[PDB]
């Protein structure tokens, strides 16, 4: 029981490690889409007044 | 300062005066071999050819690497996008095509010859000089035409340079010849259009590109096609290259051009950095034109390869790591680990269509299973060398493997000098 | 005739300005320019003051000088429409490109009309079979319903809409009108091949018997055409709706490029942009395009739209205002297609109005709500199964998890137009084949059949026979041995006389590209124009 | 339909007819409140009325804010 | 950064020696362009950088090459912004770097 879990929690650390791998890239590609969509409001906010 | 209108729409010099020359994106060549002599100047901004002026794609265009000609077929007039990350073999495959087009031009007649156009967008001038030096020493300089708008030059030069390369390859589309154009690193051409449009204060869209960045890549890529035989029957095969960022296909440029081209060639970095070069990810990469217009006979033998490499990746990477092992599908895995390393190739050495068919014969029918997986890439180059050179001369000739030939071929593949075993 | 004859004020790319002397024409009326290499047409949209209007050019704008005479038709853009167009390919202005001379125009109707009112509207819901199990179960298409196929650049919204035509457009009593809007130009050509050889496009004298009218504004044109081609092919429907009274089939392809062609020009019209980069007017312009696609009480339109989501991001506003413009949503996802399950219709968002237990009956509603139950059970348990494995839950749901992989493989289905690049032929499945076939898989009538037995099958006949083939193949691993002796004298000449039986192509050197060549005089200095306009070199000052 | 009024601004109509249709929709129902009765109102697709507000201002040279919606 | 290049371009192109160079903190030089090119009223690019990123970052890189007279090599210290290799500043930076040497604690 304690032996197979010692190799079942090993692969669970890899599998919940690779779901952290994609998700930080899902954090990044949404953040750079966030600032840019937050940035172009300012340009659309500034070009109308100049 | 005094401006002067020329009276002509924006142009670039086209023709045999450009063969073997590195040109800028407008027309002034920087090889140092003087100005162009046997040239004519047409428009760089041409309407793409209409539907009725086009036909279907019938004649195959080979590429010369085992990974691409087996599973992702390419026909003349079909534009197949190469896609991947930086330093992952996108430019390596494209110049392997150009070298492969050189030697096959020394085995085809004049009316079926090909002429290469390799544009360069946003690469360093140090590395693109190493590209034209390499194109000289391989003899592909005779049939290549180079446009090198490096990272130094201004934004409309990096905006116009893939248009100039398509106008230089427009010639072979018009007067009956056949063309192969490589758009190199077209993601940097997108930022070139981003520079020329944002500094005109035009309001940008998703990820701050302007709205018309689709039509820019549209009109650039729709000019390469296959025409009907009424207009000389000429063709133009494009190869755009898109740099992605860390396993993203949902970049705005990457999903833009994929909805223009006929297929993609995914190069996954997971397959690369274990040593499998080129890293053609065989399950994500399709090409839905060349399936009918492939070299036949190869389609008879790589269809088995496609169905096993459909199923080889499914049980990979957790045969022992993830859950457990069953040993009922060690037959597919220990045959698929042969076939993945069968698609490896050392760099700058293309394998033709006649030497890939016997190569893809030898690993499929079971002839090389007895050699262990640590030395198959010496076994395959031995198969090219061991089997007598009659069989390569026959299979290119008839174009389709008959039952009168494979029974001769099955006997020859056994008496080979195996490595190890 | 200097009254009502203006010249070009200014040119900003595909957007041009015409200043008029006599009288500025009404909005959405055409212009005809003079002196261009192409018959270039303009369309007025805003009267920008200064006795000057605002246009979007429908063709290439390279070569407009600010003095060129611009005349109007005094009318909106009229398209040659009628039964004689059946078998022709028209662009936005309706000049023929299929080289079969002009078009016998039955009438010339304008592309800008009012949408039909409430008084002309029909509520008569019936079903449309297609031959797809995912369509005819999870979101069946209304016979008079607008159809949406949201795709993420390579998930099969071109193939599935080409599979759909090759099933139902031959058997349906009415014609088809295909409006390719911003599709690759080659894929318009393979539709031109496939409709001749299947007898839908008949050239020569047999044009009036054909069943398809082509309209093509593919992505080679500057964005005037793609802004208006989806309107023109809709006016081929209007003559077949109000006048003919027949049931037309309008398979509008890639209608997102309509929304993007307005997005190209409205950045140049001085407009303050909306959210993520579209114009402000995409609410009304998509309304001004979708709501002519309505089934009147004097004839219907059985139409399928295709809305290309930009970056696999369905919260983009270009499909977000397009959900409400559609009866039967059929969303195609990206991640499911990575497994190869074709077609990769998202089962848990593709919703129709026909999915209702009082129109299709509760025999079908109980089938679909069971499938959508256990997938929502399965999609709720994707988070556990990835990080801890399957081996942690009870046997009350780990039965359902394998039950999910069964119904996930069974939604795969080969397509009768995909037989060129898949080898296997597609299957044409009836409505009663599916619901009988899907009832038992819900209860577990085929749980002893394995999960790969449901992959790429058509009917409930084919679920056991492939499961018999998978089992049969295992015993073919050690069934028999093949050997082919006593053949070397039968039909094979030799191996060395195989070399001498090939005709050799005489490869000729000296390719000689000077054939058909002009090679004009190109010198060092660039040619400039002086003040009188003579081609002189540039005077040596820098 | 005997006890139902319906104001119906389609998407193929202009923006301000959609901009006014919940406003005119409550103008009917204030009469049912004023004369002692009880009134039901459903402002269906009220986000799409706000997009109908966003169309008019961004043509009207008015400053945008969050998601290019006005102040 | 251009000053360090041109005192390197005297030793590369006259003396003929193989010069070393350190364009220190190339994220900061990119961001120093990001503040000078936002100051001139240019419309901002993606995540907050200048729209002349690839052209003007490359203008520093493209004068660091080799020739027959000499060769200049740079050692560009790179700070990855927000630990993301898909940020647009290292995205065009790693399209010119030929060797990438990491230093770990
Ligand atoms: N078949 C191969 N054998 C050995 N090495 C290879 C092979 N293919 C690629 N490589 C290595 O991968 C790299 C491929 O270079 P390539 O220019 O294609 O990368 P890239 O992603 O295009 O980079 P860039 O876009 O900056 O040019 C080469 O440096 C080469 O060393
Ligand atoms: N029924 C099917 N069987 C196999 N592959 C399919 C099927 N339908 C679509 N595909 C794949 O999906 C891809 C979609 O390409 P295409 O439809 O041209 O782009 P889009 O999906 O943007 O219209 C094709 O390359 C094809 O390989
Ligand atoms: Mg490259
Ligand atoms: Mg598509």
């Amino acid at each position: 029981e304690h032996a197979s879990r010692m190799s079942a929690m090993e692969n669970s650390t890899k599998s919940a490690g690779e779901m952290l791998g994609k998700l930080t890239l899902d954090y990044n590609r949404k953040r750079q889409a966030t600032i840019t969509t937050e940035l172009i409001e300012i340009i659309a906010g500034a070009s109308a007044l100049m | 300062d005094l401006v002067y209108r020329t009276g002509q729409i924006v142009n670039v010099p086209i023709g045999p005066g450009t063969l073997g020359r590195v040109t800028d994106g407008l027309g002034q060549p920087i090889d140092g071999k003087g100005p162009l002599t046997n040239v004519r100047s047409s428009l760089v901004e041409v309407k793409a050819p209409g539907i009725i002026a086009r036909q279907s794609v019938r004649e195959p265009l080979f590429t010369g690497v085992k990974a691409v000609d087996a599973l992702v077929p390419i026909g003349r007039g079909q534009r197949e996008l190469i896609i991947g990350d930086r330093q992952t073999g996108k430019t390596a495959v494209a110049i392997d095509a150009i070298i492969h087009q050189k030697n096959c031009n020394e085995q085809v007649p004049k009316a079926q010859r090909v002429y290469c156009v390799y544009v360069a967008v946003g690469q360093k001038r140090s590395t693109v000089a190493q590209l034209v030096k390499l194109f000289t020493q391989t003899g592909a300089m005779r049939y290549t035409i180079m446009v090198s708008a490096t990272a130094s030059d201004a934004a409309p030069l990096q905006f116009l340079a893939p248009y100039s390369g398509c106008a230089m390859a427009e010639y072979f589309r018009d007067t009956g010849k056949h063309g192969l154009i490589i758009y190199d690193d077209l993601s940097k051409q997108s930022v070139a259009y981003r520079q020329m449009s944002l500094l005109l204060r035009r309001p940008p869209g998703r990820e701050a590109f302007p709205g018309d960045v689709f039509y820019l890549h549209s009109r650039l890529l729709e000019r390469a096609a296959k025409l009907s035989k009424e207009l000389g029957g000429g063709s133009l095969t494009a190869f755009p290259v898109i740099e992605t960022q860390a396993g993203d296909v949902s970049a705005y440029i990457a999903t833009n051009v994929i909805s223009i081209t006929d297929g993609q060639i995914f190069l996954e970095t997971e397959l690369f950095y274990k040593g499998i070069r080129p890293a053609l990810n065989v399950g994500l990469s399709v090409s839905r034109v060349g399936s009918a217009a492939q070299f036949p006979g190869m389609k008879q033998v790589a269809g088995t390869l496609k169905l096993e490499l459909a199923q080889y990746r499914e049980v990979a990477a957790f045969a022992q790591f993830g859950s457990d092992l069953d040993a009922a599908t060690q037959y597919v895995l220990e045959r698929g680990a042969r076939l993945t390393e069968m698609l490896k190739q050392k760099q700058f050495a293309p394998i033709p269509i006649e030497r890939q068919t016997v190569a893809v014969y030898a690993a499929t029918k079971g002839f090389l299973d007895k050699v262990r997986v640590q030395d198959i890439v010496a076994a395959e180059e031995a198969v090219i060398s061991q089997v007598n050179p009659a069989v390569f001369k026959i299979l290119k000739a008839n174009g389709k493997i008959t039952p009168a030939l494979d029974a001769h071929l099955k006997a020859e593949l056994r008496k080979v000098k195996l490595p190890g075993a | 005739p200097a009254i009502d004859a203006g010249y070009v004020s200014q040119v900003i790319g595909p957007v041009v300005d015409v200043r008029f002397d006599g009288e500025l024409p009404s909005i959405l009326s055409s212009l005809e320019v003079e002196g261009h290499s192409v018959r270039l047409v303009l369309e007025v949209a805003q009267h920008m003051g200064d006795n000057t209007v605002r246009c979007i050019a429908m063709d290439s704008t390279d070569g407009l000088v600010r003095g060129q005479k611009v005349v109007d038709t005094g009318s909106p853009i009229k398209v040659p429409v009628g039964r004689g167009t059946l078998g022709r390919i028209m662009n936005v202005i309706g000049e023929p490109v299929d080289e079969q001379g002009p078009i016998d125009a039955a009438d010339i109707w304008s592309i800008h009309r009012e949408a039909p009112e409430f008084t002309e509207q029909s509520t008569e819901q019936e079903i449309l079979v297609t031959g797809i199990k995912v369509v005819d179960l999870l979101a069946p298409y209304q016979r008079g319903g607008k159809i949406g196929l949201f795709g993420g650049a390579g998930v099969g919204k071109t193939v599935l809409i080409m599979e759909l035509i090759n099933n139902v457009a031959k058997a349906h009593g009415g014609f088809s009108v295909f409006a390719g809007v911003g599709e690759r130009t080659r894929e318009g050509n393979d539709l031109y091949r496939e409709m001749i050889e299947s007898g839908v496009i008949k050239l020569g004298a047999e044009r009036g018997n054909s069943k398809c009218t082509l309209v093509y504004g593919q992505m080679n044109e500057p964005p005037g055409a793609r802004a208006r081609v989806a309107l023109t092919g809709l006016t081929v429907a209007e003559y077949f709706r109000d006048i003919e009274g027949q049931d037309v089939l309008l398979f509008v392809d890639n209608i997102f490029r309509f929304t993007q062609a307005n997005s190209e020009v409205s950045a140049l019209l001085g407009r303050i942009p909306s959210a993520v980069g579209y114009q402000p007017t995409l609410a009304t312009d998509l309304g001004g395009l979708q709501e002519r696609i309505t089934t009147t009480t004097k004839g219907s339109i059985t139409s399928v739209q295709a809305v290309y989501v930009p970056a696999d991001d369905l919260t983009d506003p270009a499909p977000a205002t397009t959900f409400a413009h559609l009866d039967a949503t059929t969303v195609l996802s990206r991640s499911i297609a990575e497994l190869g399950i074709y077609p990769a219709v998202d089962p848990l968002d593709s919703t129709s109005r026909m999915l209702n237990p009082n129109v299709i009956g509760a025999e079908h509603y109980n089938v679909a709500r069971g499938v959508q139950k256990v997938l929502q059970d399965y999609k709720n348990l994707q988070d556990i199964i990835a990080i801890l494995g399957m081996d942690e839950l009870s046997e009350e749901d780990k039965l359902t998890v394998a039950r999910a992989r069964k119904i996930q493989r069974f939604l795969s289905q080969p397509f009768q137009v995909a037989e060129v690049f898949t080898g296997t032929p597609g299957k044409y499945v009836d409505l009663a084949d599916t619901i009988s076939g899907f009832q038992g898989v819900l209860t577990g009538k085929y749980d002893d059949l394995p999960e790969m037995a449901f992959y790429m099958v058509g009917d409930i006949k084919e679920v056991k026979e492939k499961a018999d083939k998978m089992a049969k193949d295992i015993a073919s691993r050690k069934e028999a041995d093949n050997k082919k002796v006593s053949e070397e004298l039968k039909d094979i000449p030799s191996l060395d006389k195989l070399v001498s039986e090939i005709k050799e192509v005489v490869i000729e050197e000296d390719d000689g590209l000077e054939e058909d060549f002009k090679a004009e005089a190109l010198s060092s200095e660039t040619v400039v124009l002086n003040e009188e306009g003579k081609s002189v070199p540039l005077p040596k000052k820098n």
